[PDB]
C-alpha cells in the first residue's frame, strides 16, 4: 500500500489492498477427488472472521479454491 | 418419459383480507411459494453475496452503491411484453427496483431493497366449446 | 450529442479497431480505457419495409439500408479498406451510445450490436482548408455497413430488439 | 467458495415427529443459505403402506386434514 | 411549437410505449402523468389523391403517405425495431397535439388516432458531435407508420374526420 | 504546519479514488498555544480526520409486484 | 484541416508536378522542400461495394468511385489536361496527409499511394468576383482520378491497406 | 443592493457549499451563521416564452435561460468545476435574497429554490491589476445553472410561483 | 486584485518561462523568487456545457473555451510565438492565484494546473501613446490556451476539481 499511494490505510480490501495474492498451492489426491491443500491452515468463515474482528484479531480468510 | 407440471413448495398461500392491499398481497405472497421463482432469487442471493463481498474496503458512495447494482441486474431484466423464447430465460426477471437507504447512528450501512419481478408461465384454461352454425 | 464508440472484429483481420484510440492513431485526442474502440462522431441508419398502397399491410420483408458512422483517419482506416475492397465480413460491430447520467458519469444507455457485416462503402473526405467555417474539423471517414443480424439493446431499461436474416420469426 | 444451489434429500419422510422436527430444522437451514431442500415422502406418508394403491384414493384433500 | 405525445400498442408486444417516459428511458426529461407516451418532437404526414389532368375529378382512391414522428432514443425504440423488421401491426397509435390554452394549462386540441398500422421505416441518426450548431440535439429516431384506418379528431370544436380502407364510404 | 498538512487534506465529499488515498485525511485543525513561565514552547493540537471505508449493510429484500 | 500534397508521375510526361510549387506556379504561396508536389486543398473519395438486399453478403466486387482533390491553377494544370484529354495513365500519385504533431512539427500520418491512374474529369472553376463571401478563394481545379491499384498506408501506426484489380486476393 | 446566499447540494458531492464561507475559503470576509452558503454578488436570469407574431398567444412552452450568479474564488469553486465538466445534476440551489427591514435586521424576503440543475458554464475572470478603477474587486466566478424545476417564493407576503418540466400544469 | 504567476513548460522548448522575470525581460519590475514564472495581469476562462432546451439535462459533453491570461512583452513571448505557430503542446501551465493573508504574507490560495495545452491565439497590442488615460500601461500580450486536462486546486481548503479528455469519469 505504501509503494502505490505513499500512505497506508489501504490494508483491508480483497479488491482494495488487503489481498495476499500468489500463495503456494499443493494439488494432492484426497479420498477419491482431486483437491488442493489450503494455503492458510483453516478456512475462516465470515462469521468466524467477524467474531475475530470484534475480539481484536487480523484474520486472513482464504479464497477457497485458488491461490 | 415423464413430466413435472408444478414445482410448488409445501408453503400454503395465506388468505389475506379483502382490502385493496390484501387482495394484492395475496397474489404477491402466492408467488413466493411456487419454487421456480425462489430459484431466480436464490441466485439473486448467491450472486449478490459474492459480488458485494469483493467490494469491502473500496471507495464507494450510496450513489455508487445504487449504480453498481442497477447497472448489474439490468442485464437480467428484459422489461418487455413479448420477448423471444431465449430472452425470457437468459433474462428471467422482468423488472427490478433498488432503493438504497442509510443507517443513522453508525453511518455507512445500507438497507437496500432489491425488488425483482418474474415472467409468468402457462397453467390452466377453460376452452368452453359451442357451435354457432353460421359464423 | 455525445460521441459513441465502435469495436469492429473482422473475419481474418482479428480485432480491427485494436489500437484505434492510441497516441499513434489520433494524436492527443485518444481516451484511456477505450483503446480498442474508434470514436464515432456522426450516425445514420434506415430500415425500410415495402408496404403496398391502398392498404396498410407490409408487402414484403424488411430492407436494411446501411449504417453510416463517421470516424477520423486513424489506425483502423487502412484495415477497413481491406474489409471493403475484398468483401470480408466482420464478425461483430458493437456501437455504444453514451450519455451523461445524473450522477455525472458517462454510461451506455443503448448498444446496437451487429453480426456478419460487410462494408458497403467508405466516404473519405476532408473539408476545404481555405474555409474558416470548417476549421475545427479534421477528416471524415464515413464507413457504411450492410449486415446480416442486428440487435438493438437499451441497457438502462433492459429492452432488446433483434433482426436476423438467418432466423426470421418462424 | 462456490455457494449451494439445492440440497438433495435421499430420504423417505414419514409424517411423524422425528420427521417434522427435521423439516422444521431444514426449512430454517434453507432460509439461511437460500437453498431449498428437496426430498421425497414415502408410501406411509399418505397412509397406504404399499404404494401402487395411490390412484384408489378418492379424496386426498380430506386425508391431509387429519389430526 | 409544443411537443405531442404518442401511445403505441402492438399486436403481440402489448403497450409498446409503456414506460417510454420514465427515468430509465430518457433521464431527467421525463414527464409525470405521461408515463405511457413517448415525447414526439417533429411531425410530417401527406395524404395524396391521384387526380387526372385537364379535369378536376379524383381519378382514383386516396394514397396514404406515411406518418413521420421523431422521438429520442428511449425504451420503446428497441421495441419499435421488432414491429418494423417483422411486419407486426400496431393496434393503435394515439398522437395528441398539445397547445397552451388561455387559462394557462396544456390541453390536447387535436388527436389523430390510428388503427392497424405497420412501421414502414425508422431513420435513427445523431448529429455531428464536433458541430456546435447542433449541440442541443440528442438523437433523432423518425418512426414512420403506414396505416389502415386513421381518425383525425379536433377536441375543442368536436369535429372528427376519418379514413378507412376497411369501410370506404359505401 | 497549516500550509504543510493541507496537501494531505482533501475536504471533499466525493473525490476520485486517487485523491482519497494520496490525501488520506479529510480535515485537520491546528491550534498553536504558548507555555507561560518559559516563553517559547508551543502546545499545538493537530486534529486530523480520515475518510471512511465500506463495511457491512443489510439488503432487506422483498417483492412489490407492481413497481 | 491541414493541406495535403500530391506528386503525380505520368507515363510519357515524366514527373508532372515537378515544379508545381515554385515561385512561377503559385506566386508567393509556394513551400520550400515541396518543390515537386502540388498543394491539395479539398478531398473526396468513395469506394462502393454492391451488396444484395435481404442479406448482407457482397453481391459483386468493389467499384472505385474517383478521387477528387482540389488544387489552384499552377504549372501542372496544363499538364493534367493532356493526361485527361488523351487518356494517359499516371504511374503514381502519392497523396500525403499532414497533421501537426505534439512536438510542433508537420508529419505525414497517412499516405494513399496509387498505381496506374487515368484522370476522369477536371472541374476548373472560379468563384464570383463581385461576391465578398468568396474573396479569399483564388481558383478551384478539382482533378479526379480513377485508378487501378490504391494503397492506403498509415505511417505512425504502420497499418497498410491495399486494393488492386491486377492481383485480387487469390 | 444586498448580497444573497446560495446553498448548492450535488448528486454525488454532497453539500457542495459546506464551508464556502469559512476562514479558509475567503479569508476575513466570511460570515458566521452562513457557513454552508456562498456569498453571491451579481445576479441575472431570463425565462422566455416563444410567442408568434401578429397575435398574442404563446406559440410554445417556456424556455429557461440560465441563472448567472457571481461568487469569488473559494472552496466550492473546484467542486463546481466537477459538476460542470461531468454533467452532475445538483439536487437543490436555494438562493436567498436579503434586504434590510424596518427594525434593522436582515431578512430573506424572496427565495428562488431549484430542483435538479446542471451547470451550463462558469466564467472565471479577474480584472486588470494595473487598472485602479477595478482595484476593489477580487475575482468573478459567474456560475450558470440550467434547471428542471424552479420555485420562486416571496416570504414576507407568502406568494409562491413554480415551474417544472416534470409536472406541467395538466 | 493581486497578479498571478504562470510557469509554462513546452514539449521541445523546455521550460519556456525560465527567466521571464529577470532584469533582462521586464526591466526593474521583476520579482526575486519568481524567476521562472511570468507575471499575469488579467484573466478570463469559460467552460461551457451544451444543455438542451425544455429540460435541464446536459445534452453533450463539456466544451472548454480557452484561457486568456495577459502578460507584458518579455523573454517568453518569442518562445510562445513558436508554440503557437507550430502547434507545439505545452506539458504544463501552473497558474497560481495569490492573495494577501491575515498575517501579511502572499500565498497561493488557488492553483489551476494544466496538462497538454496548445496555444490558440496571442493578441499582442499596445495602447495609444497620445492617450493620457492609458499612460500607465506598457503592453498587453493575451496568450490563450486550449488544453487537454485542467485541474483546479484550492490550497487553503484542500478541495480539488479536475477535468480530462483522456480519462472521462468512467
Amino acid at each position: 500500500s505504501f509503494a502505490k499511494y505513499r500512505w497506508c490505510p489501504n490494508i483491508i480490501g480483497p479488491q482494495s489492498g488487503g489481498a495476499v495474492e500468489d500463495l503456494p498451492v499443493h494439488v494432492f489426491e484426497s479420498m477419491g477427488a482431486l483437491q488442493s491443500k489450503i494455503p492458510t491452515e483453516v478456512l475462516i468463515t465470515d462469521r468466524k472472521e467477524f467474531e475475530l474482528a470484534e475480539e481484536g484479531f487480523i484474520a486472513l480468510t482464504m479464497r477457497k479454491g485458488s491461490d | 418419459n415423464a413430466a413435472f407440471f408444478s414445482a410448488n413448495s409445501i408453503q400454503k398461500p395465506k388468505v389475506f383480507p379483502n382490502t385493496k392491499e390484501g387482495k394484492e398481497a395475496e397474489t404477491n405472497y402466492k408467488l413466493g411459494t411456487q419454487l421456480p421463482y425462489m430459484m431466480i432469487i436464490n441466485r439473486l442471493a448467491h450472486y449478490v453475496k459474492v459480488l458485494q463481498r469483493e467490494q469491502i474496503g473500496a471507495w464507494k458512495e450510496r450513489q455508487d452503491l445504487e449504480r453498481e447494482l442497477n447497472s448489474w441486474i439490468k442485464q437480467y431484466v428484459a422489461d418487455q411484453e413479448n420477448p423471444p423464447a431465449d430472452v425470457r430465460s437468459r433474462r428471467p426477471l422482468r423488472a427490478a427496483r433498488i432503493e438504497v437507504m442509510d443507517v443513522e447512528g453508525n453511518p455507512g450501512w445500507y438497507q437496500v431493497s432489491l425488488s425483482v419481478r418474474p415472467h409468468f408461465k402457462y397453467m390452466g384454461a377453460n376452452f368452453e366449446l359451442s357451435l354457432v352454425g353460421r359464423l | 450529442p455525445t460521441p459513441c464508440y465502435i469495436s469492429i472484429e473482422g473475419q481474418t483481420q482479428g480485432l480491427i479497431t485494436a489500437g484505434a484510440c492510441t497516441a499513434d492513431s489520433i494524436g492527443d485526442s485518444f481516451v484511456e480505457g477505450h483503446e480498442d474502440e474508434m470514436l464515432v462522431q456522426q450516425f445514420d441508419h434506415v430500415v425500410t419495409v415495402p408496404t403496398d398502397p391502398q392498404s396498410g399491410q407490409p408487402s414484403g420483408q424488411r430492407v436494411h439500408k446501411p449504417f453510416k458512422f463517421t470516424v477520423a483517419l486513424n489506425k483502423a482506416v487502412p484495415l477497413l479498406y481491406n474489409a471493403l475492397s475484398s468483401g470480408e465480413k466482420l464478425k461483430t460491430v458493437e456501437l455504444k451510445w453514451y450519455r451523461t447520467s445524473i450522477e455525472g458519469k458517462q454510461e451506455n444507455f443503448f448498444t446496437t450490436k451487429l453480426e456478419n457485416a460487410s462494408i458497403v462503402d467508405i466516404h473519405c473526405e476532408m473539408p476545404h482548408c481555405q474555409d474558416p467555417a470548417k476549421s475545427d474539423f479534421t477528416q471524415n471517414v464515413t464507413v457504411s455497413l450492410s449486415y446480416r443480424k442486428i440487435t438493438w439493446d437499451h441497457v438502462n431499461a433492459g429492452t432488446s430488439g433483434s433482426d436476423d436474416w438467418r432466423k426470421p420469426i418462424e | 467458495g462456490e455457494p449451494v444451489g439445492a440440497i438433495i434429500g435421499n430420504y423417505a419422510f414419514t409424517p411423524s415427529t422425528p420427521d417434522m422436527k427435521l423439516l422444521q430444522y431444514m426449512g430454517a437451514l434453507g432460509a439461511m443459505a437460500h437453498a431449498p431442500f428437496i426430498s421425497s415422502v414415502g408410501p406411509e406418508f399418505f397412509g397406504i403402506d404399499s404404494f401402487e394403491e395411490l390412484p384408489n384414493i378418492k379424496d386426498l384433500k380430506s386425508t391431509f386434514e387429519s389430526p
